[PDB]
């Protein structure tokens, strides 16, 4: 009687955001106090991410856009990631605010930037970017997560985690999980009295290669994954719905990098959106052996994820 | 090297290599059982089953084995087949033959295994990379998550196991499921479990 979903996908596709977006389209959203909890992660977010930028400038040897900007660097690197609270991917307010002129030089470093360009060479989330971007409200005192802040904000999934809410009196669990390989393990134990799945992918992974092993491409790890879960006959009887996610990511990625530089396959204008989306639904919709519904989403778009989760919904109802 | 924005990931031993060779995945009837879960889930099941009843028939004694040998024709390799497997022209005329001569046809059989060992290996091969994507306890690899190597030991988790497969061999047609049971009982019961 309960529409129990299942929330599957390679790390990093959205699901976790996915999560949140059902709380606050169906559910209590998040009053100020619950925002303020993300503060921690924020933070940390950006000296680790910042901290990853430096490396990465060093290491493949580009430029400072500014020697003087070194010692900013220097700074940064000597921040203990392994401590106690880094460890759990927190920092204090004071604490951040102590790295925060050097973290603004350094953001303005056309080396960093370059490195930040040249992201795909090593593994960093591009909401790291966003919060750079934002910097001056993240510095303010009295500085407090705003509800798009915490749609951004990364916070690795270990673990199951679940999520009641209520749609017109039809009471809805959906389940969310860790999605790296060693993450996977977890998920035979939800696939109970499971009602439908459904499949994030980042559509703009297509130039990255996994954390887990720097070498297997991401969509080839995602295609891999939705091929075994589709044609496993113990889900001929649930609802697979793919979701095509970082719509807006893609986007403006297929305006600087192509897609045929990755999968040959590809015939068409890699500068066009469309082109790019169609290969990509072609790609999964091709792994099915024998009705496969799929959706272009921006999980961090309340309005998208608001429309989208409508037609979900029918779609389940139905079936 | 280049360090990463998440340093607390771990990626969670030797059942590797037991699951790349059907010989020794033979003779670990708890490791077996996975491979079936696995093969009759998401692929062919007729060369598995095939190989694994013909496996029974050349250990068994050749007046002892006649209908074996006419169980394995009808559900294998029989024109209505309802779990055919594909062999060379030439070797499926050939045992044919023998049996309606009630020769020995174990030596033309054993081609045929060895001809359908080119799928099975593919299929072994894309196990091992659904264990590679972290799926394994997808095909209930959790059940071997506390196995020393002592024969006994194993045997009495292939039960249980086998007692549960039951799960998946309900998705297929009554027509299906039931020569499946046949081979995957024939062999099982011949392995002791
Ligand atoms: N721009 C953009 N960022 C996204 C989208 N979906 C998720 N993110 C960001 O991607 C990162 C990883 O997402 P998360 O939901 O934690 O991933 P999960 O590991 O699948 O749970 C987070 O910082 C999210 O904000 C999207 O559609 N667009
Ligand atoms: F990258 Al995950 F949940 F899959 F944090
Ligand atoms: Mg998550």
């Amino acid at each position: 009687r309960l529409v129990k979903i299942l929330l599957l996908g390679a790390g990093e596709s959205g699901k976790s955001t996915f999560l949140k977006q059902m709380r606050i389209i169906h559910g209590q959203d998040f009053d100020q106090r619950a925002r303020e909890e993300f503060r921690p992660t924020i933070y940390s977010n950006v000296i680790k991410g910042m901290r990853v930028l430096v490396d990465a400038r060093e290491k493949l040897h580009i430029p400072w856009g500014d020697n003087k900007n070194q010692l900013h660097g220097d700074k940064l690197m000597a921040f203990d990631t392994r401590a106690p609270m880094a460890a759990q991917g927190m920092v204090e307010t004071r604490v951040f605010l102590q790295y925060l002129p050097a973290i603004r030089a350094l953001w303005e470093d056309s080396g960093i930037q370059n490195a930040y360009d040249r992201r795909r060479e090593f593994q960093l989330g591009e909401s790291v970017k966003y919060f750079l971007d934002n910097l001056d409200k993240l510095g303010v005192p009295d500085y407090i997560p705003s509800q798009q802040d915490i749609l951004l904000a990364r916070r690795p999934t270990k673990g199951i985690h679940e999520y009641d809410f209520e749609i017109k009196n039809v009471p809805f669990k959906m389940v969310d999980v860790g999605g790296q390989r060693s993450e996977r393990k977890r998920w035979f134990e939800c696939f109970d009295s499971v009602t439908s799945i459904l499949f994030l992918v980042s559509s703009s992974e297509f130039d990255q290669v996994l954390m887990e092993d720097r070498q297997t491409n991401r969509l080839t790890e995602s295609l891999n994954i939705f091929e075994t879960i589709v044609n496993n006959r113990v889900f001929s009887n649930v609802s697979i719905i793919l979701f095509l996610n970082k719509t807006d990511l893609l986007e403006e990625k297929v305006q600087v990098v192509s897609i045929k530089d990755y999968f040959l396959e590809f015939e068409g204008d890699p500068h066009c959106l469309r082109d790019v989306q169609k290969f990509l639904v072609e790609c999964f919709r091709g792994k099915r052996r024998d009705p496969l519904y799929h959706h272009f989403t921006t999980a961090i778009n309340t309005e998208n994820i608001r429309l989208v989760f409508r037609d979900v919904k029918d779609t389940i109802l139905h079936d | 090297l280049i360090i990463g924005p998440e340093e607390d990931y771990d990626p969670g031993n030797e059942s590797d290599i037991i699951f790349q060779d059907l010989e020794k995945l033979k003779s670990h009837p708890a490791y077996l059982v996975v491979f079936l879960r696995y093969i009759l889930s998401q692929a062919d099941p007729g060369p598995l089953l095939f190989y694994l009843c013909s496996e029974v028939y050349q250990q068994t004694n050749p007046k002892d084995s006649r209908s074996l040998g006419k169980d394995i024709w009808n559900i294998f390799l029989e024109k209505n087949a309802p779990l055919r497997v594909k062999i060379p022209e030439m070797l499926q005329a050939e045992i044919d033959l023998r049996l309606r001569n009630n020769e020995d046809p174990r030596n033309v059989l054993c081609e045929a295994q060895e001809a359908v060992m080119l799928e099975i290996q593919e299929q072994i091969n894309d196990y091992r990379s659904k264990r590679t994507l972290g799926l394994g306890s997808l095909y209930g690899e959790n059940d071997l998550l506390g196995l020393d190597g002592d024969p006994l030991r194993e045997r009495q988790m292939a039960e249980k196991q086998l007692a549960a497969l039951g799960d998946i061999l309900s998705k297929y047609e009554e027509d299906r499921s039931a020569p499946m049971d046949f081979a995957v009982n024939t062999f099982m019961s011949h392995a002791g479990i």
